[PDB]
Parts: structure tokens; C-alpha cells; sequence
């Protein structure tokens, strides 16, 4: 199952 | 004080309306998350933007829309409006360890039609001069009446500057008629002060009730003036008796 | 250590000629069991391995939400990357990143990880420690705090911890006879008869999983390398693999060799001999 | 763009034997970028119906991946596995071997 | 998603107790305990990551299990008087949204060290006089009782804080019209202490 990215999370 | 701003705070308006609530996020802040609380009931996911751009879709509704603008700020457009509309709207602005900073939300009012608006009357009644006598304490009553909807706040200012001490005014506003939904309201606060505090006639109190009605341009066909947003007051000099 | 998942991310902006383009592959130590695709007008993360078609609806759309978010978040780190490296925006560039979890031979979490490369390049990578970063230049620096000030490390840490462990376990049990398996070699050795000189020895491996093994040919227990050729493993097609080492030397006696390959599906070092 | 080349090898997924069918496998491994292009002629350059798994990457960030058809051999066949791309001065071609 | 267990919760000034809340969720974000008052929106107190983890703070402590979390307030002061809630984020979603729990909500009964139970009238300093009828200074225990007649008014009561003299106060407010209102019987109906001055 995938992990999920917040907001923010960009490189 | 968080840092979102929310306008407007207050909106009434009629049923297969349109109106539109802003929100500002906290500076340095890009998102913007905007909620509905329907008075009785729990905080549900609306809909969510990051930069542009929308990033996440709770549970709007069709009827209703928003964007967020190039700057940052945030505009929830409430097309169609029901009675069960009515309710909290609360924009927050997340970031960015990210703990979600929220406003102080804007209360909507949606009516069947506009008549049964009413702008409070205030009265202040004196320290009774037995309790003076009896614990040399002077209450204050403030008495609002005669209002709808239930959107009021009331604030006590002494000598031109508000206080909050020695004040307490009812956590719910009171149905003049029970027995009717429309019920116009009514809401009553205490000020009590020192018995010479009150008995000092260069002391100035004024009970102040904040009324928010109908707004700037609206059709008003009813005999009576029209209910707009106003200030109604009632005031007293304290009696040296 | 025994078990793994991992995820894999390609972003790549095509030449200034369009918005990128985002894929994400499942993997379970070999076996592919999800992947998905940006480029299509409905795009859905699609089963790979049959066990996995089970998972229900909010599943498959758990996982659609995610890589259609990560979709639009990547063409902003790309805009992004490129902008430290001053390239223009035609402009042909990727990034990659490989996350997961190891489970050892009990069923617990090694270690986990979560790389990323740009254009091919190692980038930043979570320490072991599942706390720090790794930048590679003053740009993937500007990347690690752009990460620590969202605390990303400690929810990356969440999930190799947690979740990740977690349905690891789940789909193991699952496609348990294909993933706990572990099917062995069918093993020989073979020559040609035009060759350079004598027989072209070749030691085989065949229709075995998972791709562990190890080959080496031996003068009684020894190890080559210099005298001979090895092949790098590849896939049957049929989720199995393949290897060999072979000997060709110039110098033959015939019947007096050995391929010591030893396999996870085998209950000893085999020893092997051919005859005519 | 520091480009690795394509790394291939040409088998057949079952001991290869002249009578029945099998199937002819082209493992490309080990280049980048991800653009590749890739065929199984029978030296006649063509081979449709030919299919593939999907693209993805290694430990070391080198793409790879895998092409195959379902064929029948001969003494008389001649299988080969074609495979352009970007690190290439031209598409670079390795015949099948019934070993190897 | 998120529930919150004592939906309503009314305690003493100075009664300890734990606010409750459960939570499923695929993969914990986080967990996050606001406190709401009437009107304005949620503010933050604690956000709690990790199985295990608890925050200070002052009157209010925060914990974190792998079920749910708890909000144990010590020594209620009436001040806690707000409803509470409960937010929990997910590692199986992109983005920082919140579901929030329904919510607790708090009211602190405040102490009354010297109660001196009272109902007085009091004159309307407009022209117009419409009294007004005060019972005050009542204890804890004295709560006020609405009335079935259409035409008395009868507020709920409320405790005036003079934070400048360390001094509370209790109170509710009566009014109607005129004859057979004159307010030794305003608060007619409710449980009055035996005690209570009625001036003349």
C-alpha cells in the first residue's frame, strides 16, 4: 500500500 | 487570531440564493481547507487547495463551487441556497509540519423570506437599591429583545471602554414564543460593579448589542424599516441616589 | 532479509512539449502486483498479480488518489529541480524515487527507504535511522529542509514502520504459494561441438524463484572468476528466473568438474557432473 | 543526461527444442533514458504480436525490461532480438543461440 | 471515522476527568485535540504522533494509544468551559485534511464559596419601567426552573466573574408584564433555598 504525501512535500 | 481571515462573519439571506464566503490563509500558509458544521452536528470535509489548484474534494455538494485565487485567498460560492444550508463555514489554512490553522468561521442564515427580521431593542435596568443595601454590590441587567435571527453579540462599555468583568450574559438567546419556530428572541446580560462604582454619576454605562440583518442592498417591501446590520444600545449614569 | 515492497516513481517532463507524465509500479520482492499510469483520460491503478485483485473499491481508489496527487505534485517539483539546475524547459528530464519496507525471516521491519534520483542521479535518500537525510549538492540541500521543515522523515518513518510492514503481511499471506513458494533450479550443464577448444561446458539454472542464487565453478572448491563467463539473471516470463556460468577453456581432461549452486530451494550445496 | 546503454540478452524460456513451442525472450536491462524500441525479427525484420511487461527500474536507477512472443524453432529459423535507442550509433542486433 | 465518547460532559470546578476519543484509520498521520468555544472557531492544543505520546499542559494532558486518545483534564476550573474536539489525519491520504469527532461538550459548575440568596427588582431606567426580576447569588446546587406560563420570560443563569475581587456570582433574570408580576414570585416554579433574602 501506497504512503501518502502531505502538503508541502515537493521537491 | 490564528491567522486565517474570514469575511463575512455574518450573512442572512433568502432560500434559491447565492453568496459567497471569503478566506485569507496565514501568512506563509498555501492551502486552504474549507468545512461546513451544521450547528448540532459534526466538521465535514468540504473541499481543499494547495497553490493554484485544487488539491482534494470532500463532500461539497454540486450546488456549491470555489476556487483559489493567484494571491493565495480562497472563494467558496454557495449557488441555490436551502434552508439546511444554514450553517458554520469554516475556511483553515494548513501547513507545515502541518497542523491545520482555522478562522473564525462565518455563520449563514438562510430564511424562507425576509420579513420576520427584526433589529433587537435594548433597555438597562438599575442596581436595585436592596441589593446595594444588602451586599453593596450593584447588577446591572441588560434586557434584547424582540430579535431574528439569533445572531447578536452583546458587550457592556464602561466609560467608553468595554469590559468584561463583573459580566455575564446568557450562553443562548431565549423564544419570546416557543410555541412558534420564527420565535423572535430575546437575550439579557448582568454587570455588576462595586455599589460606589455605581453610586458615582461621572461613571457612564451602556449596554451595546450588535445586530446582524439584512445587507446594504436588499429589497425591503415592508411597511416598517429596514432590518439591516446595526449597533442598538441602551445606556444609564451611574446614581449617587 | 526475507521479504520486501517497494514502490517506484518515474516523473518525467517530456522536451518543453507538454505536462509530465507520472507511473508508479507495487513490487513484492519481484512479483509487480499494481501499477499506474498518468497518461490516459481515466486513469486507475490496475492489478498485476492475481492475489490482488480481491482488494476492494476504496482500496484501488486509495491508491488512484494518491498517484493522481502525486501526478500534480510532481510536475511541481520537476519545475522545481529544473529551476536549480537552470535547465530550460525543453528540456527532457525525471525523477524517480523507491521507497519500501524489509521484512526478515520472523516477519518484522529491517529497514526501510525512500530514494530519489533526478535525471539519474542519486538525489536524497532516508538515512537508516529513519530520521535524517541524505542530500547530494547544495540543491538536494535546498530539497532537505524543504522536507525536514514538513517533517516528512517522521512519516515516512510511520509508514515503513506501520502501514507498510503491515500490508506487506497482508498481501503475503495472500499470494502466499507464488510469493512463499520458492521454487528450485532445474539444473545441467551442456556442449557444443564446433567450439574453440573442446567442450563449451555450460552450467545451467533454470524456472527458479526467487532470483537468489549463486553459481561459481570450482578446481575442488575454489572460486574463478578470470576463468569464467558469467551471465547476468533475467526472467522466464513466467515469474521464475535464469542464470549461468559456463567454462570453455582451452584445456580439456572432460569428466572432472564441478558448479557448486547453492538456492534457497534446495536442502544442500548441489554438486554437478555431466555424462555423454 | 549521463546516458547508460542497453544491456540485452536473447533465450528462450524453456530448454530450447525444435518440436514444440515456446517462447523467445529479449531482456533489455541497465539503460537511460526510459526511450527505448525494440523487436524479435526472423531476420525478415518483422515480428507483430510481439509483447512486453511493463517498464520500470533497478537498484541502480537503470531502466528494464522484457519482450517475448510465442514462437516455434528450426534448424532452418534464424531468431534475433533488435534493439534501438538513444546511446546507440545504430540499432544493435544479437542473434538466439539454443544456448546462452 | 472519529468519535468522541462523553458527548456532553458537566463536572464540578476542581473535578478531574478524561475526555474520550476512539479513531480508525488505515495508517496514523496524526491526532489532534481542539478546543472550540461558542462563536469562534477551533484553536489548537496538541497535535500527538506516536503510540505512547503524551503533552503537558497545564490543566489539560494528552494521550495516545493505538486505539484512541484521551484528554484528561485536572482541576477543572470554569474557564475549561468549552466543547472540545477530536482530528485525525491518515498516512493513506495525500494532503493534510482533518476528519474531525462530533465533539465533548464541557461545563465546569462553578463553586460558590458564600452563598447569599437573593431576588431583587430592579427599576428600568428608562421612562417605561419593566422591573426585572433578579434572583442571584445562589450556591452550586440552586439551578432554575423554566416556567410553563407564555408570558414569563425566565433566562438560564450565569456566573459573573469579578476576576478583580476574587468574587463569582450565580444569577438569572425574570421578566413579563406588570400585574400579577411584582417578582417575589418570578422564580415561582424552581427549587429556591430556604434562605432567601426578599426585600420588601
Amino acid at each position: 500500500h501506497p504512503v501518502g504525501e502531505a502538503d508541502y512535500f515537493e521537491y | 487570531d490564528s491567522g486565517v481571515t474570514q469575511t463575512p462573519k455574518h450573512l442572512i439571506t433568502a432560500t434559491g440564493q447565492r453568496v459567497t464566503l471569503r478566506c485569507s490563509p496565514r501568512s506563509g500558509d498555501l492551502s486552504v481547507y474549507w468545512y461546513q458544521q451544521s450547528l448540532d452536528q459534526g466538521l465535514q470535509f468540504l473541499i481543499a487547495y494547495y497553490n493554484g489548484e485544487e488539491r482534494a474534494k470532500g463532500n461539497i455538494l454540486e450546488r456549491f463551487s470555489a476556487q483559489q485565487f493567484p494571491d493565495l485567498h480562497s472563494e467558496l460560492n454557495l449557488s441555490s441556497l436551502e434552508l439546511g444550508d444554514s450553517a458554520l463555514y469554516f475556511c483553515a489554512s494548513s501547513a507545515r509540519s502541518g497542523e491545520l490553522f482555522f478562522g473564525e468561521g462565518s455563520r449563514l442564515t438562510v430564511l424562507e423570506d425576509l420579513k420576520n427580521v427584526f433589529p433587537p431593542e435594548v433597555a438597562v435596568f438599575e442596581p436595585s437599591e436592596a441589593e446595594i443595601s444588602h451586599t453593596q454590590k450593584a447588577t446591572l441587567v441588560c434586557l434584547a429583545t424582540g430579535f431574528y435571527p439569533d445572531h447578536v453579540e452583546l458587550s457592556w462599555w464602561v466609560n467608553g471602554k468595554e469590559v468584561h468583568s463583573g459580566v455575564c450574559t446568557d450562553p443562548q438567546p431565549l423564544k419570546e414564543q416557543p410555541a412558534l419556530n420564527d420565535s423572535r428572541y430575546a437575550l439579557s446580560s448582568r454587570l455588576r460593579v462595586s455599589a460606589t462604582f455605581w453610586q458615582n454619576p461621572r461613571n457612564h454605562f451602556r449596554c451595546q448589542v450588535q445586530f446582524y440583518g439584512l445587507s446594504e442592498n436588499d429589497e425591503w417591501t415592508q411597511d416598517r424599516a429596514k432590518p439591516v446590520t446595526q449597533i442598538v444600545s441602551a445606556e444609564a449614569w451611574g446614581r449617587a441616589d | 532479509g526475507s521479504h520486501s515492497m517497494r514502490y517506484f516513481y518515474t516523473a518525467m517532463s517530456r522536451p518543453g512539449r507538454g505536462e509530465p507524465r507520472f507511473i508508479a509500479v507495487g513490487y513484492v520482492d519481484d512479483t509487480q502486483f499494481v501499477r499506474f499510469d498518468s497518461d490516459a483520460a481515466s486513469p486507475r491503478t490496475e492489478p498485476r498479480a492475481p492475489w490482488i485483485e480481491q482488494e476492494g473499491p476504496e482500496y484501488w481508489d486509495r491508491n488512484t488518489q494518491i498517484f493522481k496527487t502525486n501526478t500534480q505534485t510532481y510536475r511541481e517539483s520537476l519545475r522545481n529541480l529544473r529551476g536549480y539546475y537552470n535547465q530550460s524547459e525543453a528540456g527532457s528530464h525525471i525523477i524517480q524515487r523507491m521507497y519500501g519496507c524489509d521484512l526478515g525471516p520472523d516477519g518484522r521491519l529491517l529497514r526501510g527507504h525512500d530514494q530519489s534520483a533526478y535525471d539519474g542521479k542519486d538525489y536524497i535518500a532516508l538515512n537508516e535511522d529513519l530520521s535524517s537525510w541524505t542530500a547530494a549538492d547544495t540543491a538536494a540541500q535546498i530539497t532537505q529542509r524543504k522536507w525536514e521543515a514538513a517533517r516528512v522523515a517522521e512519516q515516512l518513518r510511520a509508514y515503513l514502520e506501520g502501514l507498510c510492514v503491515e500490508w506487506l503481511r497482508r498481501y503475503l499471506e495472500n499470494g502466499k504459494e507464488t510469493l512463499q513458494r520458492a521454487d528450485p533450479p532445474k539444473t545441467h550443464v551442456t556442449h557444443h561441438p564446433v567450439s574453440d577448444h573442446e567442450a563449451t561446458l555450460r552450467c545451467w539454472a533454470l524456472g527458479f524463484y526467487p532470483a537468489e542464487i549463486t553459481l561459481t565453478w570450482q578446481r575442488d572448491g575454489e572460486d574463478q572468476t578470470q576463468d569464467t563467463e558469467l551471465v547476468e539473471t533475467r526472467p522466464a516470463g513466467d515469474r521464475t528466473f535464469q542464470k549461468w556460468a559456463a567454462v570453455v577453456v582451452p584445456s580439456g581432461e572432460e569428466q572432472r568438474y564441478t558448479c557448486h549452486v547453492q538456492h534457497e530451494g534446495l536442502p544442500k550445496p548441489l554438486t554437478l557432473r555431466w555424462e555423454p | 543526461m549521463i546516458q547508460r546503454t542497453p544491456k540485452i540478452q536473447v533465450y528462450s524460456r524453456h530448454p530450447a527444442e525444435n518440436g514444440k513451442s515456446n517462447f523467445l525472450n529479449c531482456y533489455v536491462s541497465g539503460f537511460h533514458p526510459s526511450d527505448i524500441e525494440v523487436d524479435l525479427l526472423k531476420n525478415g525484420e518483422r515480428i507483430e504480436k510481439v509483447e512486453h511487461s511493463d517498464l520500470s527500474f533497478s537498484k541502480d536507477w537503470s531502466f528494464y525490461l522484457l519482450y517475448y512472443t510465442e514462437f516455434t524453432p528450426t534448424e532452418k529459423d534464424e531468431y534475433a532480438c533488435r534493439v534501438n535507442h538513444v546511446t546507440l550509433s545504430q540499432p544493435k542486433i544479437v542473434k538466439w543461440d539454443r544456448d546462452m | 471515522q472519529v468519535t468522541q465518547s462523553p458527548e456532553a460532559l458537566r463536572l464540578q470546578e476542581g473535578e478531574s476527568s478524561s475526555l474520550n476519543c476512539s479513531y480508525t484509520v488505515s495508517g496514523l498521520r496524526g491526532l489532534f485535540w481542539y478546543r472550540q468555544d461558542p462563536g469562534k472557531g477551533p484553536e489548537f492544543l496538541f497535535t500527538l504522533y506516536s503510540a505512547g505520546e503524551e503533552k503537558e499542559k497545564e490543566r489539560l494532558k494528552a494521550t495516545l494509544t493505538k486505539k484512541e486518545s484521551f484528554l484528561h483534564i485536572t482541576a477543572p476550573k470554569p474557564e475549561d468551559s468549552a466543547t472540545y474536539l477530536c482530528a485525525v489525519q491518515d498516512l493513506g491520504t495525500s494532503g493534510s485534511r482533518l476528519t474531525f469527532g462530533e465533539g465533548t461538550q464541557l461545563t465546569v459548575n462553578p463553586n460558590i464559596q458564600n452563598p447569599d440568596p437573593a431576588v431583587y427588582q430592579l427599576r428600568d431606567s428608562k421612562s417605561s419601567d419593566k422591573s426585572v426580576c433578579l434572583f442571584t447569588d445562589f450556591d452550586s446546587q440552586t439551578n432554575v426552573s423554566q416556567s410553563k406560563d407564555s408570558d414569563v420570560y425566565i433566562t438560564d443563569k450565569c456566573v459573573l466573574d469579578m476576576r478583580s475581587m476574587d468574587f463569582k456570582s450565580n444569577s438569572a433574570v425574570a421578566w413579563s408584564n406588570k400585574s400579577d408580576f411584582a417578582c417575589a414570585n418570578a422564580f415561582n416554579n424552581s427549587i429556591i433555598p430556604e434562605d432567601t433574602f426578599f426585600p420588601s
